[PDB]
């Protein structure tokens, strides 16, 4: 039946489907065919499927997080010691239900956690997340003094896309190169960031350049913020400054070429330390300091 | 009754709160004490090998031995003077060398056990089950935990490594040994030594006994050793309710150095070492020893040279004091390897309320 | 070498009881080897494992309780449970597991000795022991106490059986320093010989008499040796000499 | 106290180095890309020398040439070099006799056997010698001894068991053993001639040979008198002990610091390693003694001379020294090995614990392990060597060769396998 095919199925749509939620849905669909009553025939197979997915991954992190969350949920489910049928049914229900929940979470975020930008606070946004964009658009909807500063993102010209998205909303914007980012911290009030995943230590797994930005923020004492939908907690520990389980090469020194072929192999994923975060905006309450770790502990009971 | 007063050397002006004095050579004591405790105390007082991890285990073993040897009196019940005996033992230990957090925990556990079984059961049936239970506990919360930690470390280590290490922490020795033997990677071990206890030297010896490529350095020689070298590992004693690293001597400086030169530090700890006691400096409660450790002029421990120094009491206004336990900064260590695989040091008491 | 099932059927049924010797745990549950029903690994879940510290008790090597939930009698998928255990039933399950282990141990030395398949041995054993008597270890114990269970089916091997018996359980060394000062002595010695044997007696020196006492189950040899000593003492008291026993 | 002459026993331990010492003199051979005589000279200077005397017989012309070329030949030197030329092949007794015949011996003369390089200050030793001499009229000669590496195990050629006194520092017995190498004599001997006079008996084995002697005017006369003593350690000291001339004293100086003489091949290697590390306190190559030398110090015990070229991406281990005018390629793994002056190293070469002398070409894709290559001897493509393989003068190891453990190669263009001509013996080619 395949999960990979399902994942492929969504390409041009997205922009509200929280990829991880889609993945979860796919998993649920895979499950509800081959009888979820038996644990011997099913859980192992699910694990195998997840492994296969991991193997097949081009450049994605949150899938693993989603799958482990799903597993945890499943584990939680069969603690009621009632009957196998009803519980199974409930589990089945909880896939589409989970998807439904995401929208509600988003709504909650966009109505409650938008009070940071009010008195014409100039925002420096980097790292594309849907939640942040929703917050922005729904702030425009609410009508508030606000200004935007865009740092140029270059994986495959995503900055331009971001700019275009901003345009279809009505709001003056300017482009800043991430080299002259050190020069402009004066008029810009606060730094906001969209993350790919949140680490066990507390730090942020992100894109082409974030650590430097964080450092700059620290230097300037202008606070650093991360806004994400609360399901990006992966069992991963970046122990050193330049280490992550990455699909791409970690700083590969290419041999002496002549025709200019091997050059664009720069770090497309960067990590920042735990101390840099001032506020983390999530749907499960306004929590930051060591909240992710606590959540993880609660999940693993260790 | 024991022995009181008479302390060698100057008392100094600063850092006066904890015991630093005492019985080194025994003279007149109570005629009821089991000698194994005394022997242990004698060992601990003049020890150069132990470092946080094995001490508690040793204590547990001693307790087990005592239990095995224990015989209930015909008149009084199993717990009547036993508590008094325990108290006396504790007092002796304190006199010799101050109690650790692990030791405190062990004591608490013992107390709990005592409360659990009320005086009604016969002798040979109760202690048979007690000793087994204690053994089981030991197997569970210590050795298995250590194994788990080791395995976690195993997956965490990448390819091509150059590591700087410190301490007589048994876990670290186990780790390094494991790396050397069963992993068969490109591991390089650099050792740092300290003046109060020759821990670094011991570590080096252990490495040699396995057959590892070893560089040997000190606290002073650090500016040239970096000039390729990445990982830094330290041995922790206990983590407090604040989250600060309450460990041995030369760690904090090393950590600071690591922080300065790009690459962060990783520290290992057990899931029982956590404390409810609140302190944020070394001044609060510190392991202070006699200035006899800082007498020998380099090279080796047993040399005894008549060089320049060899007086403390006769010298007018001279304070020669050294500290053993230190409080390292919170933000500097990033990695903590506990019972729950991986986590940050800012968690502090997440396992304390969990028990 | 260790392979094949313990009972008659390959895969277990509903409600029937098993046990695992856990190698590794904590991911989904434990996909570890069984010792009650075949050495082929089955799966327990981390849902019906906690009844009332959870990651410390099991870990590696320790005996842990199992009951068969769901069986897939087609390809090979077995569901196992710890919490379902019928109360004290846990203890019974453990006992059963132990019995199974003992049975396995019994049919390992013989397999290595006579160089014959283990499965065949199991087949030949598990019919008047594992079906009629209850479990097989208890039957074996009964046999060792007083032989009655082995008589049902004819054994292809006797040497193997003997070896097994020995393992379950023997010459015990005894030296009697005979220092007689009697009038008639040779006759007395002969008499002693005629009572003590009815075991293996050898002579090296004139004052020293070497004897090895045969034991049925090790502990029985103390009773015979003492008797022999007594007989010896009786022997020389009437004539007028002495025998020193170390 | 001042004005002391030096006599150096050179060209004595030939054929002991079984492959080499046939065409060129023994002492002229480089230790670490620079001749062994120089170190000795430096040591002598440090001690306090006013005139230099060298004993040459085997290839003396070359030695003379070297002397002429050397720095001490010019008038600025406090000590001048005048060589003793003698007939071929004679023992140290004969040499002593010859010296006596000539007659330059005055006061406390310095006699050094072989070549020694050590860090210990000598003035104090000299003072001690003087003070002890001032005690009693019949005092003979000084011997140098240093504390060994706890337990002896690598010492088989000269594991001398020294029974010593603490009060006077005087030798009681000398004995040589083959005990660790061959289990035939695991043995100890004590003589009773000095039992009821010393009382304080300390039996020791862990002491390393130095063979540096401070000798009085009595010694040559003694040598002249008793012509039976051909050697100076085995027969002489023992004779002295057993009262050849009644009522006489000898010295055995004890020092905690490092002092070892050159004797074999493994020992030589060890000495070199020590030199590379910071074992000797002031003896470092970066100070530049020969004036033509341009050595400089770098991190992790690495020596680099001027005009040394090394290509990018080559992982190095611990303790490496490179001579001037070197060209090294890419993909090399270098560990605990010294490369000579003007050596051309190819590509993809793994080296561990080896030794390379002056002007040697190492071929592409080759592995060298714990083996020595002498001057102007070249290694070809795909050569795999094992522990302790000595290669002689001008030996041309061409394409594709494999040599097993402890294979010795001849130096002169006789009895030992593998020759100086094209290809080492796997297919028979040579004289």
């Amino acid at each position: 039946f395949n999960i990979t095919e399902t994942y492929l199925r969504f390409l041009e749509e997205d922009t509200e489907m929280t990829m991880p939620i889609a993945a979860i849905e796919a998993l649920v669909t895979l499950l509800r065919i081959k009888t979820p009553e038996t644990a011997a025939e099913m859980i192992n197979t699910i694990k195998s499927s997840t492994e296969e997915l991991i193997k097949s991954i081009p450049n994605s992190v949150s899938l693993r997080a989603g799958c482990d969350i799903f597993m945890r949920f499943v584990l939680r489910n069969l603690h009621l010691y009632g009957d196998w049928e009803n519980c199974k049914q409930h589990l089945i229900e909880n896939g589409q239900l989970f998807v439904s929940r995401a929208k509600k979470s988003r709504n909650k975020i966009a109505e409650i956690g938008v009070d940071f930008i009010a008195d014409d606070d100039i925002i420096l946004v980097h790292g594309y997340s849907r939640a942040v964009f929703s917050l922005l658009n729904h702030a425009a909807n609410k009508f508030i003094r606000f200004r935007c500063v865009v740092t140029e993102s270059r994986p495959s010209k995503q900055g331009n896309q971001l700019y275009t998205l901003l345009e279809q909303k009505g709001i003056p914007v300017t482009l800043i190169v991430d080299s002259a980012v050190g020069a402009v911290i004066d008029k810009v009030d606060k730094v906001f960031v969209g993350a790919e995943g949140v680490a066990e230590s507390g730090g942020i797994i992100n894109l082409v350049g974030t650590y430097s930005v964080g450092v700059l923020a620290h230097n300037a004492r202008k606070p650093f913020y991360v806004v994400t939908e609360s399901h990006k907690f992966v069992r991963m520990f970046p122990l050193s400054s330049d280490d992550l389980p990455m699909a791409g090469p970690p700083l590969d020194f290419t041999r002496r070429t002549d025709d200019l072929e091997d050059a664009l192999r720069g770090p497309t994923i960067d990590y920042t330390a735990q101390e840099y975060i001032t506020a983390l905006i999530t749907d499960l309450g306004v929590l930051t300091p060591s909240a992710v770790s606590e959540e993880l502990i609660k999940m693993w009971y260790d | 009754p024991g022995i009181s007063s008479v302390i060698p050397t100057v008392l100094e002006q600063s850092f006066d709160n904890s015991s630093l004095i005492s019985v080194k050579e025994l003279l007149l004591n109570k005629d009821l004490i089991h000698p194994s405790i005394l022997l242990l105390t004698s060992h601990l007082a003049h020890y150069k090998i132990v470092g946080s991890i094995p001490r508690c285990i040793a204590m547990l073993e001693v307790f087990q031995i005592v239990i095995k040897d224990y015989q209930t009196p015909k008149g009084t019940t199993l717990s009547r003077n036993l508590t008094s005996y325990l108290s006396h033992q504790i007092d002796l230990l304190k006199k010799a060398r101050p109690l650790s957090v692990t030791m405190g925990n062990a004591i608490r556990w013992l107390k709990q056990e005592i409360s659990l079984i009320d005086p009604s059961t016969p002798d040979k049936a109760a202690k048979k089950d007690l000793c087994e239970k204690i053994g089981q506990f030991a197997k569970e919360k210590i050795e298995l935990a250590d194994q788990l930690i080791i395995d976690n470390a195993s997956t965490q280590i990448e390819e091509s490594t150059t590591i700087v290490t410190y301490g007589s922490s048994k876990v670290l020795t186990e780790l390094l040994l494991h790396n050397a033997i069963s992993l068969k990677k490109n591991i390089k071990v650099i050792v740092v030594d300290s003046r109060p206890l020759f821990e670094g030297r011991k570590m080096a010896e252990t490495l040699r006994n396995a057959g590892v490529n070893v560089m040997y350095a000190l606290i002073t020689s650090l500016d040239t050793i970096f000039n390729d070298v990445d990982y830094v590992f330290l041995g922790a004693h206990s983590i407090l309710s604040n989250g600060f690293l309450y460990s041995r001597a030369g760690t904090a400086m090393l950590a600071m150095s690591a922080k300065r030169r790009n690459i962060p530090v990783l520290v290992c700890c057990e899931s029982l070492k956590f404390s409810q006691r609140v302190q944020l400096d070394s001044v609060t409660f510190n392991e202070l020893a006699d200035p006899n450790d800082l007498v020998n002029i380099d090279y080796e421990n047993p040399v005894e040279r008549r060089g320049n120094k060899g007086a403390l009491l006769n010298q007018f206004i001279k304070e020669r004091k050294f500290e053993k336990k230190k409080l390292a900064m919170e933000n500097k260590p990033k990695g903590n390897k506990i019972g729950g695989k991986k986590g940050s040091e800012g968690e502090s008491k997440d396992a304390s309320n969990e028990e | 070498t260790s392979h094949c099932r313990f009972y008659e059927n390959k895969y277990p049924e509903i409600d029937d009881i098993v046990m695992v010797n856990v190698q590794q745990i904590a991911e989904m549950g434990a996909y570890v080897k069984l010792l009650e029903y075949d050495n082929i690994e089955g799966m327990i879940l981390l849902s019906e494992l906690s009844r009332r510290s959870i990651q410390k008790l099991i870990r590696v090597g320790k005996n842990d309780v199992a009951v068969v939930l769901r069986v897939d009698k087609e390809k090979g998928y077995i569901d196992l449970s710890k919490r379902r255990v019928s109360s004290e039933d846990i203890i019974k399950c453990e006992e059963k597991y132990q019995k199974s282990k003992t049975v396995h141990s019994i049919l390992r030395y013989c397999a290595e000795k006579f160089q014959i398949p283990l499965e065949e041995l199991y087949k030949t054993i598990a019919w008047p022991l594992s079906r009629k008597f209850g479990h097989a270890y208890e039957a074996f114990k009964l046999s060792i106490i007083d032989e009655t269970v082995w008589e049902g089916i004819e054994p292809p091997s006797k040497d193997v059986l003997d070896e097994l018996k020995n393992y379950i359980s023997v010459k015990i060394r005894a030296d009697v320093e005979v220092s007689c000062f009697s009038y008639e002595g040779i006759d007395a010695i002969k008499d002693a010989l005629k009572s003590a044997e009815d075991v293996k007696v050898k002579l090296v020196a004139a004052p020293l008499y070497v004897l090895t006492t045969q034991a049925l189950d090790k502990q029985k040899g103390i009773e015979q040796l003492e008797s022999a000593i007594e007989k010896i003492t009786e022997v020389i008291t009437k004539y007028g000499g002495v025998c020193n026993i170390t | 106290e001042d004005r002391l002459q030096a006599v150096v026993l050179t060209d004595s331990y030939e054929t002991r180095f079984m492959p080499l010492t046939a065409v060129k003199p023994r002492c002229l051979l480089p230790l670490a890309n620079v001749p062994l005589i120089e170190y000795t000279l430096e040591f002598l200077a440090k001690a306090g020398v006013h005139e230099v005397f060298l004993i040459c017989s085997s290839h003396a012309n070359q030695i003379n040439d070297y002397i002429e070329n050397s720095k001490w030949n010019l008038p600025w030197s406090p000590f001048k070099i005048t060589t003793i030329m003698s007939p071929e092949a004679r023992c140290t007794g004969d040499v002593m006799r010859d010296l006596d015949n000539r007659g330059i011996i005055t006061g406390d003369f310095i006699l050094v056997s072989g070549d020694v390089l050590t860090n210990i200050d000598f003035s104090k030793m000299l003072e001690f010698h003087k003070k002890m001499h001032l005690q009693d009229k019949d005092h003979i000669s000084t011997m140098c001894l240093s504390k060994a590496s706890t337990y002896p195990k690598t010492r088989t050629i000269e594991p001398a068991a020294f029974v010593l006194d603490k009060s006077t520092s005087r030798c009681i017995y000398y004995q040589d053993l083959p005990l660790p190498s061959s289990r035939e004599k695991t043995s100890i001997q004590i003589d009773p001639e000095l039992l009821d006079n010393v009382d304080e008996f300390v039996i020791r084995n862990d002491l390393i040979d130095c063979r540096i002697d401070i000798c009085t005017s009595h010694v040559p006369l003694i040598f002249q008198e008793n012509f039976d003593y051909q050697s100076l350690r085995t027969d002489f000291v023992k004779g002295v002990i057993s009262s050849d001339i009644l009522g006489k004293h000898i010295y055995a100086y004890l020092t905690d610091e490092y002092a070892v003489r050159v004797e074999s091949w493994q020992t030589y290697d060890t000495i070199s390693q020590d030199f590379l590390g910071r074992w000797c306190y002031p003896l470092v190559l970066d100070s530049n003694i020969q004036d033509d030398q341009t050595y400089s110090y770098e991190s992790r015990h690495i020596y680099k001379e001027k005009d040394v070229v090394l290509a990018q991406s080559c992982k190095i281990g611990k303790c490496t020294a490179i001579g001037s005018g070197t060209k090294i390629g890419e993909g090399t793994k270098i560990e605990n090995s010294v490369i000579g002056r003007n050596c051309q190293i190819g590509e993809n070469i793994r080296i561990k614990n080896s030794f390379i002398w002056d002007d040697c070409i190492i071929g592409n894709n080759s592995i060298i392990d714990h083996s020595l290559i002498a001057s102007n001897a070249t290694l070809g493509s795909n050569v795999r060597l094992n522990d302790g393989c000595i290669i002689g003068f001008n030996v041309k190891i061409d394409d594709n060769m494999d040599l097993d453990r402890n294979t010795k190669i001849s130096a002169s263009p006789q009895d030992l396998d593998d020759q100086t001509l094209a290809v080492s013996i796997v297919g028979d080619k040579g004289v």
